[PDB]
RNA sequence: GCCUGGUGUCUUGGGU
DNA sequence: GGATTACACCCAAGACACCAGGCACGAGA
DNA sequence: TCTCGTGCCTGGTGTCTTTAATCC
């Protein structure tokens, strides 16, 4: 058994490519003289080869577009081969990670499997709104709280049970929802609780002004800054805001420019 | 303030301008040493009025300096790679 | 120290053997084959 | 041990002009930090105007410490050093 | 805050466990070597200090601290309200009441004749002095050190503390 | 246990103290500073020597900031207790978990799991005292202790004695 | 003074000790031990223990306190982590090093090849540099091409007998080709490093000193990386792009590979390992780890960002124009500093500067308050920032800066004795004259200002010559001493008259010009 | 929030032609909602702190991707003063 | 000029620097050697005590 | 009723 | 047969990850 | 009402082969 680099992502594809040709060429004059090849998902960017002389791993692949073209292939020692086919949990009360949806990364326990085997019905803390703003994501959801049947009532329900009640097509009892999941959309391996879960579980500014005493009597601007008795008007007629007395300005109002009884 | 201005502060002589501008009037930076391994490992609660270098187990033999933080900047990146920069504040020979 | 680097060098900076600042540079450089 | 007796001092009797700027500013900053002058202040207020003064009557109470190349020093006092 | 002439302390590849303070080990540590220096660089023993020498010392240091304050004009608790601040009142007031009540030979006369007896390393010599003891049994015990020294006279040392020492 | 050490404290001195009294400021500044204060380098500082003799050296001007940095050399009297030290002592409480003894500045605490069996706590006598027949432990009772073990606060230390051990207790 | 009060004592760096960290010496200043890539907790606010933002690391926030030290960010000088490997690995900065000390020890028990017996080489110990020492021996040892298990009866000097391989580096792997006992066959191993470091600790104390390393400072083994320190969040920052955006340092995207990757090894040990995987696998540590502190390596190609461009590793933050050293260290941007374009002006004295009024309302000198001058700086708190002459700030003893912008009961402060008032420039106040390049000491002068009308700096025309000025569009720069001290330094050292004669050629620089000169004659 | 006036923006976030500007002054104001009522973050423009002038045109618009879409044209006179350039 | 080199081949001989330059003490933010600053600046006690008493610090 | 944060890395075109 | 060296400062305008897989919603039968 | 197809969002992961002088 030889082992060889491929192109990450490629390995099931070379896998193929490497049956069609050999079933092509069987019994042909030249047949290819490999007995199978094989990738495991857990050595990413490797393809291994079963045969007797290694210019048959070279025949296999040959044109191979997915085939790194370095004479890079390995030998693989006979007392590796088993390992290199080894194939590899989940209970009822258990804990387990939730891998999609609005739940992404949410503890929850494992209350039953289906009897197929495939989804399982998990017991997890809810994210609901009670239909607060309709007329969902795991980047807008809402925070984690245990079901309220009596604000549910109050604020949108179905009773089915003692302490169960269907929400919005979803069925929660004694505050958690049940939900099933895909088996492969639950982490089972490696789960470390957080920190969280082992709790758990001045009347003038701005308006215009025109000025009715000394050298730009006549102008208008804009108070910019009114601290005390001496304003800050943005004048708009050179681009210069001016120091001025609270004695020199009239103010706009419903009727005309105001004196100082505004 | 480039290179070039720095060596006319050192022509004029002016040793004390050239200090200034460069801390003052610019990224001053207090930082607290351990008297005995020289590191800025302090860890310093200013309120509680209590200083320890863990590694040294020492509570009493602490030193502040006020350095560029440029510099502070320059020796933690230093302490990534594995160099340790020793700050000591006297000399033996 | 500084005095003389800037002494030497402003006049360089505004200037049949090689002469100005090729050969200035051959003797800082101490090149040890000389044009 | 390292302080160089007065008989055998050996350094310039001159203030340097590094050593004059020094002694200025220095002195200026203690003034306008309300240290207690030892001249008449008539009309001029300004700090460094106060201690400029103060220097032309030999009347600054400072010592300048002169380190030589191997660490050791001469003490000499502004009011012994020559001024030009 | 407040420091010393021996410095440095700089870091060395061997550790040390002669450093921990025990008087029996005779380690006193870093600060309290047996070759002292002073604040010129002079060479000086340690300066371990008896119960009785200790006691004229502060007393004196005291009233003629007092006496200076007072432009140059006995009782424990009098002279103790020479320091400022109640802190400072305290932990002197203490110290010689402690002293009031432990030191055998309470005057200079008494004192120096103690002083010329005793004056081998200088923490031992300090150490006899300040423990009493009545015979040579008694010594050797409570203070382990002086088992494999070899010169007693330690016998008329306690007949004299014993003789000297007034009645109560 | 008592020493005599040479010490030195940097004082810093702002402008406005710079006078013809200044050297007189500082002594008075050292005494207040230092006297009865305790650090777990050198134990208590009990009083120091020649207060109003002491030679100061010459101020350091820090630069860019004015004011002056002296170092007061000094000589004190100083008291440090030691493990392993035997010690009298005079008894400050008495408790169910042991006893308080005043050594001067700072007090000793001797638990019971270090202390004979035949000494009693005896709360009905009176006064209340550790009795024996020819032994008396009352307050001011001459009891010799040997310290076993000193812990650092910096600010005060705290060190653990025993009885339980031969020729001592009460005498 | 803006530092607030700490009863530590204030001292001067006299000495830097360079050394390297010593594996228990990381852990010890550590605060945290770094195992989860994953940055975010599960994208619900507050960053995840342990992750490579746990708080303990400290605050680039201005309302969380520090967990350690309970300061504020500003304050704040950040604590560093801890990483801990797999296996260890090379530091990519020490491998010409590491090969040159195969060459001179024993690759089983690691004694130096030569002994003082050697009258050459015992004249090579006595050289009292460390670094050349260390190549003498070397230039001795190198050609000794076995270690010998007796000495040169029979004379042990500690040796194994074995043969020495001739080491050679191929990347960031170290081939050794050993010579098995004419011509046979030599089969070359890797030299992993795991195996170089269990020799290394067997390195007695005496001929660690004669390697010219040291024992407390730079123990030989301490080039192998065990553990690895992790940066503070102030050495790599996050930024915001586009607001609400943010995306993270190149160190942080490049330590959470090294994270991944450390976690794989560990994946590893417990099951299908098919060998010739753990050889991918480990040398991919090895490589994150050396393009984390070096991406130039030459022979190999630069670790890449999915945008393309190369990572830009901690080597390349300090060399060249824009690093830390040459771009913030041996210059830097200042404060109280202003830039505008020059005119001339003839009736303006030699040593003055003509300063545009805007300017001189942004610039400010902090002066002390003091008996002599305490009536005239209250004028100037009532005249406020807008109208000059003025002033900016009034400062107290303790730090805080009262914004006169904002006050609107300026009219009731009462001036204390020690506090500092930020005025506006004024007129005979020095200044530092500038304009770049800085070719000769006479770039920089001290000038008086003069405060006028309009935008453009005046000068004096007879200075235009010191500084290779004209009016043709140049600019230059202004600096505002900022206490007392400069000041006087500006004045008694810096100032253009004293200027006058230079001492590059022992003759004046200023003269009478242009239409004055053409004029005189 | 900016520091500056929002008293010149009308209520369709955007300022209208003829009305005098100065800098730091906000002329389109636009906010961001913050992910987890207060909301919102503002995403404002304000005009460079050094210019001034009058708003002589607002563009208003759609992108190519449907949003809606802005341009402000402010106009100023330049007289020559000291320090100006000329050349023949 | 070879600035990371220097560094670590600093750090690899445990070099001591003694900051005598006046590049060190620029980077470090010190008053450097040379000029205004190579020399110290001591308060001078004995002259001090020529002033009258009402001067005096308390 | 005090505090008060708006990016970076490049590239290109320019000024002396 | 290898890298390192290659003036200084300043202004301003002009830009930004890709592919694959899975899940949800809508439309048609 | 159920099934299939298309679109959008989120998560994970690279690769067909294609400027010149100097010194150590
Ligand atoms: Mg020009
Ligand atoms: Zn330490
Ligand atoms: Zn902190
Ligand atoms: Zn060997």
């Amino acid at each position: 058994i030889w082992g060889v680099k491929v192109r990450l992502g490629k390995e099931k594809d070379v896998v193929r490519q490497i049956l069609k040709k050999k079933l092509a060429r069987e019994g042909t004059k030249n047949p290819l003289e490999i007995y199978s090849a094989f990738q495991r998902d857990s050595f990413k960017g490797h393809v291994y080869i079963e045969a007797r002389k290694a210019e048959a791993i070279n025949d296999a692949l040959k044109g191979n577009v997915n085939v790194f073209s370095n004479n890079s292939k390995f030998l693989v020692g006979i007392v590796e081969y088993k390992d290199l086919l080894r194939p590899v949990k989940l209970t009822r009360g258990s804990y387990v990670r939730v891998k999609n949806g609005k739940f992404k990364g949410d503890l929850a326990q494992v209350d039953e499997v289906l009897e197929n085997g495939l989804e399982a019905r998990l017991k997890l803390v809810p994210r609901l709104d009670y239909g607060k703003d309709l007329s969902y994501t795991s980047k807008f959801r809402p925070a984690q709280r245990l079901f309220s049947e009596a604000e549910a009532r109050v604020h949108e329900i179905r009773r089915d049970r003692d302490g169960f009640v269907t929400y919005g097509g979803e069925e929660y009892y004694e505050g958690f929802l049940y939900k099933t999941f895909r088996l492969q959309n639950l982490i089972v391996n490696s789960i470390n609780p957080t920190l969280n879960e082992l709790s758990l579980f001045d009347p003038t500014l701005n308006k215009t002004v025109k000025i009715r005493q000394g050298g730009y009597k006549g102008k208008i601007g804009i108070v910019k800054e009114a601290n005390g008795d001496r304003f800050r008007v943005e004048l708009h007629n050179p681009n210069k805001t001016i120091p001025i007395p609270c004695s020199f300005l009239l103010i706009e109002s419903t009727h005309g420019w105001v004196p100082y009884e505004d | 303030f480039g290179e070039m201005e720095r060596d006319c502060m050192i022509a004029h002589g002016a040793a004390g301008f050239l200090k200034e501008r460069l801390m003052e009037a610019s990224d001053a930076f207090r930082v607290h040493v351990c008297g005995i391994c020289g590191l800025m490992s302090v860890i310093a609660n200013l309120k509680k009025n209590q200083f320890e270098c863990r590694s040294c187990k020492n509570k009493t033999n602490i030193y502040q300096l006020h350095i560029p933080y440029a510099a502070k900047l320059l020796f933690q990146e230093l302490m990534a790679m594995n160099i340790a920069p020793r700050l000591y504040t006297e000399r033996s020979g | 120290g500084v005095i003389a680097a800037q002494s030497i060098g402003e006049p360089a900076t505004q200037m049949n053997v090689t002469l100005g600042v090729p050969r200035l540079k051959e003797i800082l450089n101490v090149a040890k084959n000389i044009k | 041990e390292l302080a160089i007796l007065k008989e055998e001092r050996t350094t310039t009797p001159y203030l340097t002009k590094y050593e004059r700027a020094r002694i200025l500013g220095t002195r200026a900053l203690q003034i306008s930090m309300n240290a207690p002058v030892l001249v008449d202040i008539e009309g001029e207020t300004d700090p460094l105007q106060i201690a400029m003064k103060e220097l032309s009557q030999r009347k600054i109470p400072l010592v300048i410490r002169r380190y030589l190349p191997d660490g050791s020093y001469e003490d000499w006092g502004c009011d012994e050093l020559i001024v030009d | 805050v407040s420091t010393s002439t021996v410095g440095a302390r700089r870091r060395r590849a061997k550790q040390q466990v002669d450093d921990e303070e025990n008087a029996t080990l005779l380690r006193l540590g870093p600060e309290f070597a047996l070759k002292q220096y002073d604040h010129d660089g002079n060479e000086h023993d340690l300066i371990a200090l008896s119960l009785s020498e200790s006691r004229l010392l502060i007393r004196e240091a005291l009233k003629a601290r007092s006496r200076a304050r007072n432009g140059g004009v006995i009782d424990d608790d009098e002279l103790a309200k020479v320091t400022s601040g109640a802190v400072a009142n305290g932990v002197v007031k203490k110290t010689l009441d402690y002293l009031n009540t432990f030191a055998r030979f309470k005057d200079e006369e008494t004192c120096t004749a103690v002083d010329q007896l005793l004056h081998l390393h200088p923490f031992e010599i300090a150490q006899l002095s300040s423990l009493g003891c009545e015979d040579v049994d008694e010594a050797i015990t409570l203070i382990p050190s002086l088992a494999a020294k070899k010169e007693v006279n330690l016998q008329r040392i306690l007949d004299e503390l014993n003789r000297l020492e007034d009645p109560y | 246990m008592f020493f005599l050490k040479d010490l030195s404290l940097i004082l810093t001195l702002h402008p406005s103290y710079f006078g013809p009294q200044m050297n007189q400021y500082l002594r008075e500044k050292l005494l207040t500073d230092v006297e009865g204060t305790c650090t777990g380098q050198f134990g208590y500082i009990v009083t120091v020597l020649d207060g109003m003799n002491i030679d100061v050296g010459k101020g350091r001007i820090i630069p860019g900031s004015g004011s002056a940095e002296f170092e007061v050399k000094y000589r004190a009297v100083v008291w440090k207790p030691f493990k392993g030290e035997v010690v009298d002592a005079i008894v400050s409480n008495v408790s169910p978990i042991g006893f308080f003894a005043d050594v001067g500045p700072l007090n000793v605490f001797v638990s019971t799991r270090l202390i004979p069996d035949n000494l009693v706590y005896n709360p009905s006598n009176s006064p209340p005292a550790y009795m024996s027949n020819d032994e008396l432990i009352t307050k001011g009772s001459k009891v010799r202790l040997k310290v076993v073990g000193t812990r650092t606060d910096v600010n005060e230390i705290y060190a653990i004695g025993s009885i339980k051990e031969d020729f001592l207790g009460a005498i | 003074s803006q530092f607030p009060y700490s009863s530590a004592p204030l001292r001067s760096v006299k000495e830097v000790q360079f050394g390297l960290l010593s594996p228990e010496e990381i852990r010890a200043i550590s605060v945290v031990k770094i195992e989860y890539p994953e940055i975010m907790d599960e994208s619900r606010q507050r960053p995840r223990e342990g992750g490579l933002n746990d708080p303990k690391l400290g605050s680039i926030d201005r309302n969380f306190k520090c967990q350690t030290c309970g300061e504020g960010m500003a304050e704040c000088p950040g604590h560093f982590g801890h990483m801990e490997l797999a296996k260890p690995v090379f530091h990519i900065g020490f491998i010409p090093k590491i090969k040159k000390v195969c060459e001179c020890i024993c690759m089983n028990c690691g004694k130096l090849l030569l002994d003082e017996t050697n009258p050459t080489m015992a004249q090579a110990i006595r050289i009292r540099d460390p670094k050349k020492r260390f190549n003498a021996v070397w230039q001795l040892c190198k050609t000794k091409m076995v270690c010998e298990a007796d000495a040169p009866k029979v004379v042990s000097r500690g040796g194994c007998g074995n043969t020495q391989p001739v080491v050679r580096k191929d990347g960031m792997k170290l081939w050794g080709t050993w010579k098995k006992s004419r011509d046979a066959q030599p089969e070359r191993k890797l030299l992993t490093p795991g195996e170089i470091l269990n020799v290394f600790k067997h390195i007695s104390p005496e001929d660690c000193f004669r390697l010219g390393f040291n024992e407390d400072y730079a123990r030989p083994e301490w080039m192998i990386i065990t553990v690895l320190p992790v940066p503070p969040p102030q050495v790599r920052p996050s930024i915001a792009m586009d607001e609400t955006t943010q995306g993270q340092d190149d160190l942080t995207h490049k330590l959470s590979d090294i994270l991944k990757a450390n976690i794989n090894v560990q994946k590893l040990e417990m099951d299908g390992s098919p060998q010739h995987i753990i050889n991918e696998v480990e040398q991919l540590l090895q490589f994150h780890v050396a393009t984390y502190m070096d991406n130039d390596i030459a022979g190999q190609p630069q670790a890449l960002q999915k945008s393309g461009r190369p990572v830009k590793a901690i080597r390349a933050r300090l060399k060249g124009k824009e690093g830390r050293l040459r771009g913030n260290l041996m210059g830097k941007r200042v404060d109280f500093s202003a830039r505008t374009v020059i005119s001339g002006d003839p009736n303006l004295e030699l040593d003055q500067v003509g300063v545009p009024i805007s300017i001189a309302k942004t610039l400010s000198y902090p002066e002390t308050v003091t008996q002599y001058n305490i009536h005239r700086l209250t004028e100037y708190v009532r005249n406020g920032p807008n109208e000059h002459p003025g002033a900016k700030y009034v400062i107290r003893d303790n730090g805080d800066r009262i914004d006169l912008r904002y006050h609107k009961r300026a009219g009731d402060i009462v001036l204390q004795y020690g506090w500092k008032v930020e005025r506006h420039l004024m007129d005979d106040d020095p200044v530092l004259f500038n304009r770049q390049p800085s070719l000769h000491k006479m770039s920089m002068m001290a000038h008086r200002v003069k405060v006028m009308p309009y935008s453009t700096f005046r000068l004096n025309l007879s200075v235009t010559s010191p500084y290779n000025a004209d009016f043709d569009g140049d600019e230059m720069n202004l600096h505002v001493p900022q206490s007392e001290e400069t000041r006087a330094e500006l004045s008694q050292l810096c100032a253009v008259p004293l200027q006058i004669v230079s001492p590059q050629s022992n003759k004046p620089v200023m003269g009478i010009v242009q239409d004055t000169l053409c004029g005189v004659r | 929030l900016k520091h500056g006036t929002y008293e010149k923006l009308d209520e369709d976030g955007l300022i209208a032609p003829g009305v005098r500007v100065s800098g730091d002054d906000i002329i389109i104001g636009k906010t961001t909602p913050i992910p987890p009522y207060h909301t919102k973050r503002d995403a404002s423009t304000p005009l460079r702190s050094t210019e001034n002038g009058i708003v002589d045109q607002v563009l208003l618009t759609t992108n190519q991707e449907g949003l809606k879409f802005v341009k402000v044209r402010m106009r100023t006179t330049k007289v020559p003063q000291i320090g100006d350039k000329f050349a023949s | 000029e070879e600035t990371v080199e220097i560094l670590f081949e600093a750090g690899a001989a445990a070099e001591l620097d003694d900051c005598r330059g006046v590049s060190e003490n620029v980077m470090l933010g010190q008053l450097a050697p040379m000029g205004t600053g190579a020399f110290d600046v001591m308060i001078d006690e004995k002259l001090l005590t020529s002033l009258p008493a009402d001067y005096a610090p308390t």
